[PDB]
């Protein structure tokens, strides 16, 4: 009813922020695991940067998002940045080549994603995507993950926690209803699906520690800009 | 048959049946040592699970008993305020742990789990199934069978969802508002064993092995 337009708000918003897989002409550029590839990390850097802004404009796609407090939608974005592109760039693998796939479609292998930037948290990345192909996931549920991923009312520094609390209850919803509607036999899908906002804590964790130490590796490497973006 | 294959109350049976020098090191040292003596017993009476292999339940719980403890730690502070109840009786104020360096988990665990606890009021059976949840991860590292323990962590999500669709049928969307707690569980889960050099539970006695004793026996 008025959960079929939020899920088509959503994938929507999505769909516009993120182009799919299926629908990207790839391109590319023997070498092998090095501490970095710098020519590599200068292309991820930028293709990230672009990304951040990308979800950023995601989330005022976000039905009520815009009407929450600057300083709270701020906090959100910062707080689920990692999240969602660690979360967008795995729905962009190829199992059959070990690839990922960029939003201009730049597709990078293992070796290359490592070089690139991931680093030890390589391996732990790919697993992640392979663990996401089951759930056969399709651009409205990325979106509301993607969603109830940022709008999350457990946040520090949230001025109107409750607010936010009160935002994500439909889109927990429109998530299971659509998920289970999609696969009437397997009910289980939906908190499979949710609990993986688990794993990809857990990554974006380690995944925040590595950017301290490229930040300090690579001068003037990730300036800020949510913050700002947001501001303006 | 849902609740026939995970049981619900047999699990609220276990939460029960484990439920419980002064310094916040020695405090929480404690408190940890007497849960972790338990928590065999505890896993042990939860459905199923003394029927998996037994190499496989020592990798579930060396997984998941940082974050188990937090979690019974947690619910049974929704009571107090501005801290946490130990298992061993005693309050920690945030300042205590303040003074120990973990003033930052604190105020998460607080906020994000015990505030969250209280305010939605989950009850025992369901802080229990959360747990269960918790016990059965699929991806633990060494599984033997890891299809089985998915199988069965997914039969506690149809249990826990069927239990509070019975008991909360206003709350269409309290199983996941539940859900939504493993992952600061989680998180909080992790930042908690970098404070591990300076907290030596079971008298540094390595937790995997402690543990296998434990289930041997
Ligand atoms: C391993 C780790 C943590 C290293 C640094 C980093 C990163 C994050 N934010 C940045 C912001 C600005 C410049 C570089 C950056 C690099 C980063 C980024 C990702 C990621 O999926 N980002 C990403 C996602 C999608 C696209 C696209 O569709 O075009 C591009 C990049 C995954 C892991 C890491
Ligand atoms: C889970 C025990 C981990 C102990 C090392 C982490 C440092 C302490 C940080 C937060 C304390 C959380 C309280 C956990 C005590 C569990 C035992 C109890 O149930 O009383």
């Amino acid at each position: 009813p008025e959960v079929g337009e939020l899920i088509e708000k959503v994938r929507k918003a999505h769909q516009e922020t993120f182009p799919a897989l299926c629908q990207l002409g790839k391109y590319t550029t023997s070498e092998q695991r090095v501490s970095l590839d710098i020519d590599l990390w200068d292309k991820f850097s930028e293709l990230s940067t672009k990304c951040i802004i990308k979800t950023v404009e995601f989330a005022k796609q976000l039905p009520g998002f815009t009407t929450l407090t600057i300083a709270d939608q701020i906090t959100l974005l910062k707080a689920a940045c990692l999240d969602i592109l660690i979360l967008r760039i795995c729905t962009r693998y190829t199992p059959e080549q070990d690839t990922m796939t960029f939003s201009d479609g730049l597709t990078l292998n293992r070796t290359q994603m490592h070089n690139a930037g991931f680093g030890p948290l390589t391996d732990l990345v790919f697993a992640f995507a392979n663990q996401l192909l089951p759930l056969e996931m399709d651009d409205a549920e990325t979106g509301l993950l993607s969603a109830i991923c940022l709008i999350c009312g457990d946040r520090q520094d949230l001025e109107q926690p409750d607010r936010v609390d009160m935002l994500q209850e439909p889109l927990l919803e429109a998530l299971k209803v659509y998920v289970r509607k999609r696969r009437p036999s397997r009910p289980h899908m939906f908190p499979k699906m949710l609990m993986k906002i688990t794993d990809l804590r857990s990554i974006s964790a380690k995944g925040a520690e590595r950017v301290i130490t490229l930040k300090m590796e690579i001068p003037g490497s990730m300036p800020p800009l949510i913050q700002e973006m947001l501001e303006n | 048959s849902a609740n026939e294959d995970m049981p619900v109350e047999k699990i609220l049976e276990a939460e029960l049946a484990v439920e419980p020098p002064n310094d916040p090191v020695t405090n929480i040292c404690q408190a940890a040592d007497k849960q972790l003596f338990t928590l065999v017993e505890w896993a042990k009476r939860i459905p199923h699970f003394s029927e998996l292999p037994l190499d496989d339940q020592v990798i579930l719980l060396r997984a998941g008993w940082n974050e188990l403890l937090i979690a019974s730690a947690s619910h049974r502070s929704i009571a107090v305020k501005d801290g946490i109840l130990l298992a061993t009786g005693l309050h920690v104020h945030r300042n205590s742990a303040h003074s120990a360096g973990v003033g930052a988990i604190f105020d998460r665990v607080l906020t994000e789990l015990v505030s969250k606890m209280r305010d939605m009021q989950m009850d025992k059976t369901e802080l229990g199934c959360l747990r269960a949840i918790v016990l059965f991860n699929p991806d633990s590292k060494g599984l033997s069978n890891p299809a089985e323990v998915e199988a069965l962590r997914e039969k506690v999500y149809a249990s826990l969802e069927a239990y509070c669709k019975h008991k909360y049928p206003e709350q269409p969307g309290r199983f996941a508002k539940l859900l939504l707690r493993l992952p600061a569980l989680r998180s909080i889960g992790l930042k908690c064993l970098e404070h591990l050099f300076f907290f030596k539970l079971i008298g540094d006695t390595p937790i995997d092995t402690f543990l296998m004793e434990m289930l041997e026996a």
